[PDB]
């Protein structure tokens, strides 16, 4: 369930900051890869979040702009982890700026993006099991 | 196309 992978990822990024908001191996491997990615690929994430200026009125377009750029010329697992971590970081930034109502909005946008643009690639490339073997 | 450092492992 794509909603549940989104909700568990976001819940985790927010709990790491002190904010409260087997399939278990997938969630666990995704948490570890995103934590790893946020340290190792600091430069790529800083470029992604550089032109954000997060407000409720611009958030949808900021998310759509970054995710369209990320996947424009293809899908791989690296970009999928980066998608979860960029969504996570937008949620953390939303709470930090007293825009916590964006968290549910971002979760919706991430679930729709997975269902409509990433589901086919995941299913054609060995599913979440291939992710766990490769990154786990 | 390699545009991000995470693309290199793929
Ligand atoms: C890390 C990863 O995704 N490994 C699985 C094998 N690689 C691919 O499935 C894959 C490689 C390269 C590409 C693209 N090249 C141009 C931009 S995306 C997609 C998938």
């Amino acid at each position: 369930d794509n909603r549940e992978i989104v909700m568990k990822y976001i819940s985790y990024k927010l709990s790491q900051r002190g904010y409260e908001w087997e399939s278990e191996v997938v969630h666990q491997t995704l948490r570890q890869a995103g934590d790893d990615f946020s340290l190792r690929y600091r430069r790529d994430f800083a470029e992604m979040s550089s032109q954000l200026h997060l407000t409720p009125g611009t958030a949808y377009a900021s998310f759509a702009t970054v995710v369209e750029e990320l996947f424009r010329d293809g899908v791989n697992w690296g970009r999928i982890v980066a998608f979860f971590e960029f969504g996570g970081v937008m949620c953390v930034e939303s709470v930090n700026r007293e825009m916590s109502v964006l968290v549910d909005n971002i979760a919706a946008w991430m679930a729709t993006y997975l269902n409509d643009h990433l589901h086919t690639w995941i299913q054609d490339n060995g599913g979440w099991d291939a992710f766990v073997e490769l990154y786990g | 196309p390699i545009r991000y450092e995470w693309d290199e492992f793929c």
